[PDB]
């Protein structure tokens, strides 16, 4: 006999121009808990597998991993509807899964095979899904795009919101400040989210930002700072920020304090600008998955043995996906020119000299 | 009747706004100010705040907002006050809009239109005179058009809006107040000009003269002068920069054996360069009885002083000179 | 009749952001300084009104953005800094070009596009430069990072010079300005970011363009002050305070100057569709910067009504002469069209409108 | 002595920093990270915070800061992590830097260098693979260069730094780790390569093959294969995109009678387009026994998948094929 649910304390958010923030208590059901645990573990194991495949040279170019930040993608999804919108930068494999793509499609995209979610056209940085707009490789560029998606939610009148994510490094891009001003001016249902993992590539927050209170950089935009290692903190803050945008009050900034265990990308060992001890300590004391596991077990929502059975099932899902991604064929060369334009008749695309022609179909 | 270029663009936008509630216009001074060059006059009064949106001076930001809205299914028309100021926003045009359908494997279309005046005007100097036709033309995933007369501007703005992909419409400030005969077909709300197709504005046997935007009217003047001397120019209005209609230009050259390109932009890696290289790689090369040559803006940042500016943009006499050089007359 | 050598005046207290103490609320004006500021502002006013008349007669063409109503800003800013300090602004720069040291003749001859202009007719209204004056910039917002880099050079060279970096209320919503704020603060650049707020960005009022219209606070982590930009003494004092702040090594600061332009955005803007003629007339009658100084000087016995009238005559005659010059001066010769593309290079040829037209380019 | 391209650039910068205290380097990760591709390795430890300056991710801002510092008399090297990211800043490069000397009538020079990797890499997909050679080449007031090998990279970075005008130095990320024999003249601190002069990398008599950046090495591989079959290619390394050395190409084609251009960029309004257009307008046209043709990247946003990427960039076999077509062999 497990508990059907339990009540948990969550850290109080720091507030900027808000007289009240998210609650400091929440109820988690056994059912929701097993779900979040499974999703976070699936993301973690997917990322570890990508690291493997990269080292085996089955993935190339960019591979930015989100391990350590699983309370963010899973917590954010836990606080919004399937009909809400989300856009992020290139560290997107987790959000690609939480917004509903399979591990198979994600890994086959990384391995550059036709079974990929973009048929091997996009690679790590450019994956899309229903109400998930990438997967954006130019730092900060996705922020005005998110505000525009929020503009469309308001135009269409269906009470949908858009979560618009950028990292700490991105936070110093001028277009983000341009977007804050217009979102405030037009009361756009845009939730600006700074995923603060302490480093923008190799540059710590203290060395890039004159002020490292990201949740206050919106200035006239209200903000909250949230513990992004705690899936329940993230979920509560997200529910609060979405209710805020749905009520017509306009945009809000949420800073998620989180941490990446890997380097900036597969090419960055991740240790010239921080210590291995720093990383180990974060992981040892505030890993998002161990934090939930402890909560569930100690409140009788689930057993050590249950969670271990989920781990075994996730491992088989990740192994199956990896086998598919490594055996699936590359896309056929004849499709090189496909999908340049939407809704157009076929045309020809010039290859490497004038005698090479590729058919382009929409 | 006669309709000015500015009014034909206004007509096109008004019709498409009425036809589809998802279409909207944003940019600096589009709404309450009736447009920086009055191209959007009366639209805000007719359609309201939701549809005709005055923006802060935040080009990257509002271009990005427009691209996001198009991704979510809206059909924005994003005005740059001039294309000079598009440089601030050019990453959004090229990396967020142009490349997205391809990167996504055909999952995410981007039905956005960027429009605004492009090129030289009168005494506006070097930061405000630059032509971006070859820059935008270079880029896969974009369509790029450059209207000359009232018919061109209306039909191409309507086609741009109906297109499902990013369309750059390179207008011309000096053309805006020019009136043209506007035939019945053009006055209709179903009037569309296909993107990708040039138009022969004057039939000729002696030489093919190819241009885009304002200089098309200078080519016709040049041909009117030359005709009195027994020289018949075939004048081609490109209309589209990408994808350009090379077949039309080829068929003309096979008839006339001679080619001059005319553009207002800077010469090197310009529009004329691409036409010239295509004509040499293509089936028409052996039909040339002389080298193809280019008439362009002078290769300088645009000077302010009248006599300097006059000599920095192609004049009718420079088009005539190039033509007579080509014909050896 | 003996005049006072100096008098003390009350200046409006600045609103402060992240500063415990701001500029003084009184200041001493000497007769000599009064006379000089009065002549400078009148010179700028008369030059601008001459530009209007020249523009209507088609002697000036393209862009012409006038700064009348704002003379307390260029002149008061000049009064608060050294000749060896630096300044950069946008296109509404005729007054700054003068306060920074160019003659009315060179300025107007550049507007009229003649060889005697400060760029020999290459630049026109928007692009004029002088020593320690970096334009004169026609892309909105672009001069803000330039001004921050000029401050970085001041810091790098170690001469205790500062840079005044001016942008309008419309420009204040440009992303690169926020990028500049962050780097200036991070590096403690001696950059005074100055927002010249005349209430409109072309045709768009501050309320329609900016979610927050507190421009002095937009720097967020950067301190700022808001200053009465109609009061030349208010501007001078704020400026002295801001420059002392940057020279002390404390890093950047924002100053918002609340001012007003009597003309439209440019010669092509009547300036009446987005504001009333009464609003303009009431700003003029209540706050004209020249009238304010004239009344201070007369009421405090620093100058007579007849002395100031004589300066007005002298200045109007100067602007008539300058306009005669600018209107008679020949255009630059065609043969110099290609000149000054590259610095310090051998001569070369530039292609004209076709390949048979060749212009010599020399440095 | 073999020196990799990355180390030769490093030597260039190091030598110019020591020589002139006004020289400084700024950009993302240039200092404490030793460079995003290790090109600036060891410079911060040698020179310190004041001279080697890590920036936030604020392209338009730090490029404008660099341009401002240059106006004031300093000699900045502004690194873009790649040139894809220069799009955010390209207004500063064009409107604040390139045009300023001309606008100011020769009063205000801008001695700035913009440098970093340009064009395609391995598997980095469409937002990260763009070549900007033709875009920057088009603009009066700029100089644009594009080194291939280690001598190229050292001599051109040093010329760029000593130039008093904006110079855009388009490097190549795949060349960084390639070692080259390094002549003793290139080891000198006085080693400079003149901007505006192409270099003949291989003499030949049958065909002129012109290229820039990485593909120059593929043209040389192509000529090695071809000369086993008795075909002698004259291979020309442009070095400079603007002002390009047309005189060297013309004199080569006057000897060989045939021309192929090879570039990694998009074909339309590309670098090959200008070379072909100039050859047709110029004195060598009558020397051509076949049309000049262009080998280029494929006309698509860059795909990720290896086989698609392989076929979106010129391969040695594509070069050999265009040469054989041109020679009718
Ligand atoms: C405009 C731009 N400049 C530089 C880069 C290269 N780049 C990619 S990610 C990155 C660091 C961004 O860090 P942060 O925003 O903190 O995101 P994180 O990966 O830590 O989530 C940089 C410099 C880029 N892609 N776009
Ligand atoms: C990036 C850019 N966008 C638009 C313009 C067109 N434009 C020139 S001035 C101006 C309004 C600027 O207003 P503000 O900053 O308030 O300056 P003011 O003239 O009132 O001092 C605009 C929109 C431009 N020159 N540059
Ligand atoms: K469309
Ligand atoms: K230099
Ligand atoms: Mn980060
Ligand atoms: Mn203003």
């Amino acid at each position: 006999m497990f508990a059907n649910d339990a009540t948990f304390e969550i850290k109080k958010c720091d507030l900027h121009r808000l007289e009240e923030g998210p609650p400091v208590t929440t109820v988690l059901t056994r059912e929701d808990g097993l779900k979040y645990y499974r999703m976070m573990q699936t993301v973690r194991r997917m990322e570890l597998k990508a690291d493997q495949l990269y080292k085996q040279k089955i993935i190339r170019g960019f591979c930015h991993l989100c391990d350590g930040q699983e309370a963010c993608c899973v917590g954010l999804e836990a606080g919004i509807n399937p009909t809400d919108h989300l856009i992020t930068a290139y560290r997107a494999h987790g959000f690609t899964f939480t917004r509903g793509l399979s591990v198979r499609e994600i890994l086959a995209e990384l391995t550059g095979r036709k079974g990929g979610c973009a048929k091997g056209k996009g690679g790590s940085m450019h994956m899309y899904a229903k109400n998930f707009y990438g997967g954006n490789g130019i730092v900060g560029a996705q922020v005005p795009l998110g505000a525009g998606i929020a503009l469309a939610c308001k135009y269409n009148g269906k009470d949908e919101v858009c979560l618009t994510l950028y990292g700490d490094g991105a936070a110093n891009q001028g277009q983000i400040f341009e977007a804050y001003n217009m979102a405030a001016l037009w009361k756009l249902p845009c939730i600006f989210i700074c995923e603060n993992n302490r480093y923008g590539m190799g540059t710590s927050v203290e060395r890039a930002a004159a002020s490292t209170d990201y949740y206050k950089r919106g200035d006239f935009i209200p903000g909250l700072r949230v513990d992004g290692m705690d899936i329940l903190c993230v979920r509560e803050a997200t529910r609060f920020a979405a209710a805020y945008c749905r009520s017509g009050k306009g945009p809000i900034l949420m800073e998620l304090q989180t941490y990446r265990y890997h380097g900036h990308s597969m090419s960055d060992p991740g240790v010239s600008y921080r210590t291995r001890e720093e990383i180990q300590e974060v992981r040892s004391k505030s890993d998002p998955i161990m934090l939930l596991k402890d909560r569930m077990v100690n409140s009788n929502l689930a057993s050590v043995e249950e969670l271990k059975e989920i781990d075994v099932e996730v491992r088989k899902e990740i192994e199956d996906a990896a086998q598919f991604a490594t055996a699936d064929p590359e896309p056929p060369l004849e499709e090189l020119g496909y999908h340049i334009y939407s809704s157009d008749p076929p045309f020809e695309v010039r290859g490497a000299n004038q005698w090479i022609k590729f058919k382009s179909v929409s | 009747l006669q309709v000015t270029v500015r009014d034909a663009i206004n007509q096109g936008m008004d019709e498409e706004l009425e036809r589809d509630e998802k279409v909207f216009l944003l940019g600096e001074e589009v709404a309450q100010y009736d447009g920086a060059y009055k191209v959007s006059r009366g639209l805000w009064k007719k359609y309201g705040d939701k549809r005709i949106i005055d923006t802060p001076i935040s080009e990257m930001g509002f271009a990005g907002i427009a691209v996001g809205a198009a991704m979510a299914g809206l059909r924005p028309i994003c005005e740059f006050m001039t294309f000079n100021f598009s440089m601030q926003a050019i990453d959004q045009v090229i990396n967020s809009a142009a490349k997205t359908y391809y990167m996504s494997g055909g999952l995410q279309p981007v039905p956005i239109v960027f429009r605004g005046p492009n090129g030289a005007s009168a005494g506006v100097a070097a930061q405000h005179s630059q032509c971006f036709a070859a820059w935008y033309g270079h880029c896969p995933g974009l369509k790029v058009v450059s209207p000359w007369n009232s018919e061109d501007a209306k039909g191409l703005i309507k086609s741009a809006i109906r297109d499902n992909n990013p369309v750059v419409v390179l207008e011309n400030e000096l053309m805006y107040g020019v009136p043209f005969e506007f035939p019945p077909e053009a006055q209709s709300k179903d009037f569309l000009i296909p993107i990708g197709k040039a138009k022969i504005e004057r039939q000729g046997t002696h030489i093919t003269v190819v241009s885009h935007s304002r200089p098309v009217g200078h080519c016709l003047e040049a041909a009117a002068v030359l005709s009195k001397e027994g020289v018949e120019c075939e004048v081609i209005n490109m209309r589209t920069i990408r994808p350009m209609d090379m077949e039309t230009i080829e068929a003309s050259v096979m008839k006339t054996n001679h080619l001059v390109t005319v553009e207002g932009g800077w010469p090197q890696f310009g529009v004329g360069a691409e036409i010239c290289a295509r004509i040499m790689e293509g089936p028409a090369f052996n039909f040339l009885d002389a080298p193809a040559v280019r008439v362009t803006g002078a290769d300088v940042p645009m000077p302010y002083a009248k006599i300097l500016e006059d000599n920095s943009i192609p004049q009718v006499k420079d088009i005539i000179f190039a033509i007579k050089k080509t014909l050896n007359i």
